[PDB]
């Protein structure tokens, strides 16, 4: 007579690593590092806007591509490689900070500033921003002299933020192709555009000169911005070469912005996004993209880390 | 068990395999199996937990950020990547060692349970079996399995045969 | 002990509880208790240690710093926060497992000490008790407690009664 | 006869977490995450200055609020929300870097630069900086023309740092309310203020224009600074709109600066500070403030992590 | 072994030390020694591993970088330094505990192997020795060492002498 | 009769730390924190350049000290404390970013831009950059008027990057000792140097004035740079005070740059470098230099962390 104790085993166990050995055979094991990617932007149940050809900063200035995005509202914002912040060539000082601001803004909310103008013109346009005919940024005003070579009266405009949240103010300096064209637009003399607030004091001057041929133009437009505190007032003192703001932008709520090149899919749900798709996983680690954003597992160098979920597999000799 | 596992035990982790007179039989022990399973699933539940922390973009793969802040960002991200890789590999290795060791500990718990359950009516062959020095039919084996074996019934005969 | 702890043992962690003829008595074992206590306090001293590293301000809650450097600072701080939260929870869990396991190991050490201390003059009932097959008054029990029990004195009588 | 072994237990054990279970009952347990805060600045045994209404940067320029802080000396520096670096409206370029410099400076030590002036005025004042009458920054000089609309002679001043530690130099450009006022102060023409050293070359120009009404004034003063190396010389070449430095600042030793809104308490001792008080704790972790500074336990997300200090508590059935 | 190690055992970690009639002898056990050695060297190979991640400069000790980005860089580097110091000390401490415990476990494995190897022909003195109640010359001792001792040969004599 | 089990011990064990005790005695132990430093730059098998007296940025502009480094090629770049980016006094805007770019560039590759000039001079020199006689930066051109006080014709030059990698473009603005000297060089009037590309729009103006006496000169040269994308064109519109680029720099491959004060040793091999030498170690941690670069063990605060490689050492009583 005899009774025996023992444990189970299989002819098909899996190798794992421990403190003392590399590659012991256990009965069962599971993966802890996620490598499966879903090549779509899983946006099921999320207010999503696909900026497409419209650059994120453009939504504040409003080039034609952003005409449908002047007052968007979203929980998830997607930037595309074909996007563009400008129609007339230019760029934003502190552009990436503004992008990071708008990505989590939940959308924007425009509001008229009420800038009335005296003895100038306010309908400056161009063929780089074509809306039917030669047009301009929908949220801006291209101010120049009345006729040609005429003087620009030294003007001062002010705007009080009568709301409870900071107001995104964006203006623009125009660098002409030459001092002759700068005179043709705003008159002779060195123009000065000073901007003031309760915590802002910068000042700007145009830089006429010859540049490349971006979008058909050799002139440029510097875009500048500042955040206005509640009950605070912005003051613009200018004498030419000034792209005046027509409407302020107020942040709606909160959101998250990603950059991607894959299509939107409202069928799957995901919180971890990267440019290649969505990481739908419950594993604690991932080896897909180190710059993944959202609520993600931690990125690790290793492609696989097998966690043992069974005992040691001693083969039946 | 000392140097072999039972590939035939396909309905449980641990179990009893005996032979007396009616032949050779094998059954699975539910208690120890469920203990080890509950511990391992405890580990799984601990390590699957979702992190509720959201991280957003701080650089840009379409328009490269300024070079200095970009190198600081890349430097920090690579440092944190090293930290999480170390934590991941160390975590998995440690948890694996503790898992194998806890399975072994459960096997030892079952074996010692049977040893103290039989008292002086058996001896240890040295390979995970109990030599019973008395007649032990299927009802006696099943009495050991369901933890109801009374050693006083066979004491005189077992010691007398030993 | 197998599935019960003594709420009456209010002067120590482990101990002996016996009954023979003079009644039922209970006393606490000092050696094992002091061993477990010293190990646990070792853990406490390890984990209370003061960090002598000073960190100063890098942002400003009165005048908000520039937005880009602020998002990089916040991003880094949140990353390090995740790291320290992981390290904290994992540390506490691991240390708890090792603590419970080391207490169990101390109990096993005491039990096996008594088992080898009694030799062949007793048997294991299976629930943490030693059935002594001879007269063992309070002086014999106290001889087991202070680790002075001589098994040769009762050997003939114990084996003869077994 | 029978002798038994066993362990202790209680009817009142505490739940902890392990590798394999969540919420097992142990006999005793202690907390590892600190939540108790002391709502005061424990400064027992520390040379402390409470800047109060004086902004940290002001101690270098010396507005009236900082008259008692022109040469402070401290181990712990406290900034207050009511502080202000300026009396006449203005701000500092690279202000937070200078704040982080002064927080760990151990205090400052002024020293006269010895700038003598020829045919101008050096007593420019204002009503925003009132010391009895209209006054100015105690460590600065407001230089303008002699009478009105008069010319400003192109001047050059130099200062050699004759000490062994870097010298904090701070000057100021004055942006007037208009070019007419800029002429009323320093004369006509575009003024230029160039500054040079052995590792510094910046240059500045005034920006006259209309701004808001901070402290009653519409003009602004840009405050700039640089660190001077030993045996190095600073050179200021200017022709108007210049707030000249009167004294340099030398760092005393080392210290630490915090921002808080709670009162000072010299009865308790603490090394870990935040804006809400002091974290007096020996625990390895804390869940009070992630931006806590000093010698602190590590911040963690969790509010509580119970460490088991006893065995498993099996109840007496 | 219970409270003493053999400084004379200079050719192995564990081993047998006996005395019968021909004198007193000492030899080393190769199997357990090689097991513990292989585990410890496994730890060494795990912890020596080269990190293939390259980090480059982000500040400058000849021309100091700008003060704000410099304080952010220093702040991040000090944070990561704290993380790696914690991970280093905790790693070394945990690995040391597991190392000592695994050595003890190997000793227990050898001892229990001999215990089940002798069956009923010996008793446990309580300090790591097996009292053999029969004549056991050098061939019998060497039969225990090379794991070939047959307990049936001495069973009648051992039990009869016990 | 009796047979006994046991383990080994020694009278000379080593103390280690565990979870439960500080300073237990084990048989054997090994060190995990590296403190041994090799006070040389182990560069065995690596293409190394020792910049020596030549500053890293100088290799782009080419002061005399960098005449042998105009087109270097390396896997490991060493900066020296005696290095200098300039001969005529000046500095680089965004200098450390450019240094971090060049450190991992694998070397540089110059290529002529083909800027031809009309009615000016292109041989401006100085005694601070002495190559036999008064010379200048080898990769630059000092443009000024033909005779003296003569006008500078408003010029525009363009360069197309006809290659597949970005082209490092570097130009320079000259700040003279005075407006009188600025007129003596480039004529009267405020000069303007505008620079444009497909993602760059900055503009610059000279800052004449008196400064210190670095290398014998009181004037300065601001050095600016930009990266050119393939098939993109840079445009320089200038009218004086302009240090024009003669050759562009193209990055060769990849490398790594360190700063050190120890001598090169081609006898030892190392991947972990710091300013004091090379950390040749297989240990996982190091306590030599926290700013060590390359493939290094992790820096830790502790000087020693003994890992137990043996059992507990119980002495033979
Ligand atoms: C193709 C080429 O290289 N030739 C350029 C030539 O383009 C350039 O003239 C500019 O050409 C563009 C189109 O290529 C436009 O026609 C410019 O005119 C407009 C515009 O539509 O943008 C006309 C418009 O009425 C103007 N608006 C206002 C408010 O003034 C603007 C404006 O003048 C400028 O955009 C501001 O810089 O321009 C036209 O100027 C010439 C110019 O020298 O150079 C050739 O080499
Ligand atoms: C209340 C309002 O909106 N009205 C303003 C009016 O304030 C402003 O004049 C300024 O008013 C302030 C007080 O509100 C001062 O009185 C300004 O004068 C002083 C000053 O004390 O600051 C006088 C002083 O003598 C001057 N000092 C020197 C060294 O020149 C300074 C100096 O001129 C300026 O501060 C530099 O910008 O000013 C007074 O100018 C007028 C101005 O247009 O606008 C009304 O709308
Ligand atoms: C020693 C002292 O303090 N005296 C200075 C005196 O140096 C300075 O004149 C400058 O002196 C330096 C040498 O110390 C040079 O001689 C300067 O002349 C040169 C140069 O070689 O750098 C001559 C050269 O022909 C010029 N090149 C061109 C292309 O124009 C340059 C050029 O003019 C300047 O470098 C541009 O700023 O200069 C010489 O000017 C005088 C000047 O006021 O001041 C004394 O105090
Ligand atoms: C292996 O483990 C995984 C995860 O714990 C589980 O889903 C799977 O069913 C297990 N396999 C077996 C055969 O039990
Ligand atoms: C940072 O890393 C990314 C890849 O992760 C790279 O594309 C980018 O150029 C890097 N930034 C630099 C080198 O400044
Ligand atoms: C960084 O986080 C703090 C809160 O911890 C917040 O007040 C601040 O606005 C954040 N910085 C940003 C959003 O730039
Ligand atoms: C529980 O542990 C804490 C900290 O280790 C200790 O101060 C306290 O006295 C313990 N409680 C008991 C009842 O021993
Ligand atoms: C950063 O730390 C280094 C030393 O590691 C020090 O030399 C440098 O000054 C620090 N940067 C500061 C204080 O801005
Ligand atoms: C101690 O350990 C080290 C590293 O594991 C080894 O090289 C050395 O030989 C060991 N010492 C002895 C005496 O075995």
């Amino acid at each position: 007579d005899k009774i025996c104790l023992g444990h189970h085993a299989v002819s098909n166990g899996t190798k794992v690593n421990t403190l003392t050995e590399r590659g012991v055979e256990v009965v069962n094991a599971t993966e802890t590092v996620e490598r499966t990617n879903i090549p779509r932007i899983c946006s099921k149940g999320k207010r999503t806007v696909d900026l497409g050809q419209c650059g994120l900063l453009g939504t504040i200035t409003g080039p034609p591509q952003c005409d449908q995005f002047l007052e968007f509202s979203a929980d998830l914002i997607i930037e595309r490689r074909e996007g563009s912040d400008v129609c007339y060539p230019g760029k934003f000082v502190n552009e990436e900070a503004l992008r990071q601001i708008l990505r989590e803004s939940g959308g924007i909310d425009k509001e008229a500033m009420g800038f009335t103008y005296s003895g100038i013109r306010t309908n400056g346009a161009t063929s780089s921003c074509r809306r039917s005919g030669s047009s301009f940024y929908a949220e801006m005003k291209w101010l120049l002299s009345n006729t040609d070579n005429a003087a620009f009266p030294q003007m001062t405009k002010s705007y009080k933020n009568t709301r409870k949240s900071p107001a995104l103010i964006v203006w623009g300096i125009h660098h002409s192709v030459s001092t002759a064209e700068q005179t043709k637009l705003y008159g002779s003399g060195n123009k000065l555009v000073t901007v003031g607030s309760s915590n802002y004091q910068q000042s700007f001057v145009p830089s006429p000169g010859a540049r490349t041929q971006v979008n058909g133009q050799s002139g440029r437009i510097d875009f500048h911005w500042l955040m206005l505190n509640p009950n605070d007032t912005v003051t613009f003192s200018f004498n030419g070469a000034f792209i005046a703001p027509d409407r302020a932008s107020f942040l709606r709520g909160k959101s998250m912005g990603i950059q991607s090149g894959v299509q939107v899919d409202a069928n799957c749900e995901g919180d971890c996004y990267h440019s290649g798709g969505t990481i739908i996983s419950n594993l604690p680690f991932q080896n897909i993209d180190s710059r993944a954003v959202g609520k993600c597992p931690r990125y690790v160098k290793q492609r696989s880390l097998l966690l043992a979920t069974g005992m040691k597999n001693v083969p039946e000799i | 068990f000392i140097e072999n596992g039972w590939e035939g035990l396909i309905d449980g982790w641990y179990g009893f395999r005996h032979q007396n007179a009616q032949g050779e039989g094998t059954a699975a022990d539910y208690k120890s199996t469920q203990s080890a399973i509950d511990q391992i699933t405890g580990k799984l539940n601990r390590l699957i937990e979702k992190t509720n922390q959201q991280f957003e973009l701080i650089d840009n793969e379409f328009n490269e950020v300024e070079k200095q802040i970009g190198n600081v960002i890349n430097w920090t991200r690579d440092s944190i990547t090293e930290v999480w890789s170390y934590n991941a590999e160390l975590l998995v290795a440690m948890e694996n060692q503790h898992t194998i060791d806890l399975a072994d500990s459960e096997m030892d718990k079952l074996y010692e349970r049977v040893k103290r359950q039989l008292r002086e009516n058996a001896e240890e062959d040295g390979t995970g079996c109990f030599e019973i020095f008395h007649k032990c039919d299927d009802d006696c084996m099943a009495s050991i399995r369901n933890n109801t074996y009374d050693h006083s019934k066979y004491r005189e005969e077992a010691m007398q045969n030993r």
